[PDB]
């Protein structure tokens, strides 16, 4: 199929191929950093921002070929939004409707509906 | 000065001692505990310390004079020196005289007891 | 201090002392031991629940000779009702019988 796809491409020819592509691709979702998690280990506890993963993880589950990456992908966002809705709860909340995550709710949403 | 030339005498040489001697040598020192001075009862927990490394591993002798080591250990485990407490303290909360693992720390440290402290 | 408050006890003649000590007011405050906390390690996490030391903590905060004593008992509880409060951030009733008992102690002490 892959095969058969690159061809039609290439028969295509640029001129209709450069179709495949300004709000310019990208927003960087939050204007803060959050979605923390510190990593546990014996030693140290080496925090990770989880939301970075966001964007890409969203197109693989939305979008994927190889049922099991596409499978992966999406419990391990499963399991992402429901770390971050219990990161909801005890939040200090005085800014916003709610503003340790409001944009990701706006993101997640459709992409949530779709699967 | 006369105690703590002797006990440094002891320190000294212990190492070179046997056994079978070195236990009618401390059934007489083991009295410098509650001597009100904070050198002689130091230079004892050092004894005690060297005693108890090299006697932790036979000689009924050893073995014997290993309990009263660590007897003596546990008395001097009340000081009126908060400094002499701590150290000591540290020597035994370290890893080799309390285990690593929490679970094997509080199981040997149950062993440690005397009806005084 | 306390040799002669000792002995004043008992040149009372103990048919005055006895009134030292019904309901009997001990009911273990909350029902659930919701004050969890697993203390820290490198292999595991126990859980403790603080409540048992509350009235105990309270009381010699609340009144004690030595003050280093009490200084650190207070200090204690400052530290624990710092963090159940901040606990308070929970599964939503959650510590009302706790604060009930607290509340009073605090603006005392």
């Amino acid at each position: 199929i892959r095969i058969r796809v690159v061809q039609m491409l290439g028969s295509l020819g640029g001129q209709i191929n450069k179709n495949l592509l300004m709000m310019k691709s990208y927003v960087a979702w939050d204007r803060e950093k959050r979605l923390s998690f510190a990593v546990p280990f014996r030693e140290m506890k080496p925090v990770i921002f989880l939301d970075v993963f966001l964007p890409r993880v969203t197109e693989l589950a939305l979008t994927a070929s190889d049922r099991q990456t596409k499978v992966a992908a999406c419990e391990l966002l499963h399991s992402m939004v429901m770390f971050m809705l219990g990161k909801a709860t005890q939040m200090p909340e005085g800014g916003q409707g709610a503003p340790p995550m409001y944009q990701l709710y706006k993101r997640t949403f459709p992409v949530l509906l779709r699967l | 000065e006369r105690q703590k030339v002797c006990l440094d005498i002891i320190y000294k040489m212990m190492p070179k001692l046997k056994p079978v001697e070195l236990r009618e040598l401390l059934n007489p020192v083991v009295e410098f505990v509650s001597h009100p001075s904070t050198t002689c009862r130091e230079q004892m927990y050092n004894i005690l310390m060297w005693i108890h490394d090299n006697y932790r591993d036979t000689d009924n002798d050893s073995q014997e004079i290993f309990k009263l080591a660590k007897d003596v250990l546990i008395q001097g485990l009340i000081d009126e020196n908060p400094g002499l407490q701590l150290i000591i303290r540290n020597f035994w909360s370290h890893e080799t005289r309390l285990p690593s693992n929490t679970l094997d720390r509080l199981l040997a440290l149950n062993s440690l007891y005397s009806p005084k402290i």
